[PDB]
This record gives structure tokens, C-alpha cells and sequence, in this order.
């Protein structure tokens, strides 16, 4: 009755299907999400990116925040592909921070362990962070990509 | 009314 396998999924779910990163508020504004992408995808689609994640305001958005102002609609907005890493873009009307550090909007910035992004900068009372958590089965995954599969 | 998203304006410091 899923009474066994829930003791398995509280203590430790099992992770790394198809997460490619998730999603933890710090400042305690926004529910944790699980950002994900589909491995086949990734090693059949051999284009420039794969799937890329919008953040912000907006109900489109791949991640809906609480309701802050000085956020935009899609505050920032993160890319997976290139091979086996992650990138994180950022896209907000006032800018989007990395552990204190601004980084160019609309650029792609190499990804970091349980990095973090601040946002709504300007009041210290107005500015929201977040920490990214990376699926490290992901990594695992990406590193071996496609299997040689001995006939 | 519109919805701008309120963004500072001190020449992005």
C-alpha cells in the first residue's frame, strides 16, 4: 500500500530520473521546485541547448514566485545542455545576483555547487535569494552520456 | 496601469 516505499521516498526519494537541478528559496519567500530534462533528449537533441528554465513573477514561467515588485515577470532564467554541465541566464529588469556578485543579464554562467541567486536588488528589505541544488545522479549520467552498450 | 516591473534607475550601478 506504498507504506514500505514511502518510508524509502521520505528518508531518501529516489533522485536523478531526469532532475537536472532544483530550485531552494533561503530567504523563505518561494516553494522548492525540481527543474528536470529528459536524458534521450539531451543526447539526441546534439543542438546548441536542450531545455531552459524562466524564473520570476510570471505564471509562464517555469518558476512562480511569491509576488515581489522589484522582481520581473521572468526575473531569470536557467539553460542545460552544451554537454554534461549547466548554465544559469539571467533575465530581470533590475538585474541578477550570484552570492553578492551581479552577474551580465541575458548571459550564460557556468554552473556551481548549491550556488545561489540574489534578486531584487536596490533595498536590503526588497532583495530574495535562491540556492540551487544540482542532481548530482545527473552528473553521473551526463559523464557517461551514451553507453558504448557491448554486443 | 499597466504591470512595468519596478527597476531602479541609478545607470545600472
Amino acid at each position: 500500500a506504498t507504506q514500505r516505499f514511502l518510508i524509502e521516498k521520505f528518508s531518501q526519494e529516489q533522485i536523478g530520473e531526469n532532475i537536472v537541478c532544483r530550485v531552494i528559496c533561503t530567504t523563505g519567500q518561494i516553494p522548492i521546485r525540481d527543474l528536470s530534462a529528459d536524458i534521450s533528449q539531451v543526447l539526441k537533441e546534439k543542438r546548441s541547448i536542450k531545455k531552459v528554465w524562466t524564473f520570476g513573477r510570471n505564471p509562464a514561467c517555469d518558476y512562480h514566485l511569491g509576488n515581489i515588485s522589484r522582481l520581473s515577470n521572468k526575473h531569470f532564467q536557467i539553460l542545460l545542455g552544451e554537454d554534461g554541465n549547466l548554465l544559469l541566464n539571467d533575465i530581470s529588469t533590475n538585474g541578477t545576483w550570484l552570492n553578492g556578485q551581479k552577474v551580465e543579464k541575458n548571459s550564460n554562467q557556468l554552473l556551481s555547487q548549491g550556488d545561489e541567486i540574489t534578486v531584487g536588488v536596490g533595498v536590503e528589505s526588497d532583495i530574495l535569494s535562491l540556492v540551487i541544488f544540482i542532481n548530482d545522479k545527473f552528473k553521473q549520467c551526463l559523464e557517461q552520456n551514451k553507453v558504448d552498450r557491448i554486443r | 496601469s499597466l504591470e512595468v516591473t519596478e527597476a531602479d534607475a541609478t545607470f545600472v550601478q
